[PDB]
């Protein structure tokens, strides 16, 4: 019953630079049910954050998970050549579980 | 049988450890039941709501929760969901009348609420009408979760979070489920006139 | 902890392909498992989901023509196709998506439908 728009659809970051990625729900949804996670090309997607306010295991905790109200922003402080991959944000209410459209990341 | 403690009360239990009050052997009055503002839902799954004022019943039970807005439709007799299958299940041969409240300024603090919880993890489904008080840790894997959480372990109770400006959904709906089970020994009234 | 899967292939349209997802260190008999789809050149979306209890969920586009079963003897995950259509050509992952996490995803197979 929702769409999860990610803006911008592409972002031309330079290596060793900060990155801000935001996906906004159609309604003023709660923060305790949305998660962002990576997707490498052709490989398995890897968990990044849960609840948009914490981190996940096997992660250097250099990715900032924030977002209040409607605009849920992912802040990336440092970046490495192994971390250029597309990002999906998933909302999971329990009655509506709409997904998002990824943003390609490249130099 | 005033029906004035399940309604208009400053205390409302969570989805787990839900309150339950017997209304046994007193003077019932369903004419006063309607005027507590326009409810979000007054679905009567058993008897007709217009005939419920004067029909003959038996011992009734009035439940009490707080429930998120988009999951108030999981109180129909056979549904699947966290509220419907893990915390509060209703029998398929229901004879009650679930009523919502649409409360947003009385059960939601400015900084949020964390005393309103609900169970997310359970190893099996729930028999209908079953209190589910529990604290001990879930084990999602081939490793005992003795007394500490940890990878392959979760505390099976999550705080809701009720902040203002959350929409029609995602807001704490107080829900009363007046079950009208019949035990062939009538005690309440059967039509005030 | 560690989940593998296999069982893909090329299937004529309207035929059923049996899909599998084994596990290791994760008991599928009580967890929150769900499937996700990658159509080529597109993004992800739901496929289905099975609770720890015997309650399933489906996307409204793919409602019906589906099933999800978890075996009790072996800790694997199964979904069986039915009356396949050629917009389902995609990549399927079994997942351990908790509602307070994202879990461990899977290498995944490639299911293709062609005449």
């Amino acid at each position: 019953e929702l769409v999860l728009t990610q803006s911008p659809g592409t972002l031309s970051l330079s290596p060793g630079e900060r990155a801000t990625l935001s996906c906004r729900a159609s309604l003023s949804v709660s923060s305790n049910f949305l998660a962002w996670y990576q997707q490498k090309p052709g490989q398995a997607p890897r968990l990044l954050v849960y609840g948009a306010s914490s981190r996940a295991t096997d992660i250097p905790d250099r990715i900032s998970g924030s977002g209040s109200g409607t605009d849920f922003t992912l802040n990336i402080s440092r970046l490495e050549p192994e971390d250029f991959a597309v990002y999906y944000c998933q909302y999971s209410d329990g009655s509506s579980w709409t997904f998002g459209q990824g943003t390609r990341l490249e130099i | 049988c005033p029906f004035d403690e399940v309604f208009n009360a400053t205390r409302f239990a969570s989805v787990y450890a839900w309150n339950r009050k017997r209304i046994s052997n007193c003077v019932a009055d369903y004419s006063v039941l309607y005027n507590f503002a326009p409810f979000f839902a007054f679905k009567c799954y058993g008897v007709s709501p217009t005939k419920l004022n004067d029909l003959c019943f038996t011992n009734v039970y009035a439940d009490s929760f707080v429930i998120r807005g988009n999951e108030v439709s999981q109180i129909a007799p056979g549904q699947t969901g966290n509220i419907a299958d893990y915390n509060y299940k209703l029998p398929d041969d229901f004879t009650g009348c679930v009523i919502a409240w649409n409360s947003n300024k009385l059960d939601s603090k400015v900084g949020g609420n964390y005393n309103y919880r609900y169970r997310l993890f359970r190893k099996s489904n729930l028999k209908p009408f079953e209190r589910d008080i529990s604290t001990e840790i879930y084990q999602a894997g081939n490793k005992p979760c003795n007394g500490v959480a940890g990878v392959n372990c979760y505390f099976p109770l999550q705080s809701y979070g009720f902040r203002p400006t959350y929409g029609v959904g995602h807001q704490p709906y107080r829900v009363v489920v007046l079950s009208f089970e019949l035990l062939h020994a009538p005690a309440t009234v059967c039509g005030p006139k | 902890v560690q989940l593998v899967q296999s069982g893909g292939g090329l299937v004529q349209p309207g035929g059923s392909l049996r899909l599998s997802c084994a596990a290791s260190g994760i008991t599928v008999s009580a967890n929150y498992m769900n499937w996700v789809r990658q159509a080529p050149g597109k993004g992800l979306e739901w496929v289905s989901l099975i609770y720890a209890g015997g309650s399933t969920f489906y996307a409204d586009s793919v409602k019906g023509r589906f099933t999800i079963s978890r075996h009790n003897s072996n800790n694997t995950l199964y979904l069986q196709m039915n009356s396949l259509r050629p917009e389902d050509t995609a990549m399927y992952y079994c997942a351990r998506d908790l509602l307070e996490a994202g879990g461990m995803d899977v290498w995944g197979q490639g299911t293709a439908v062609t005449v």
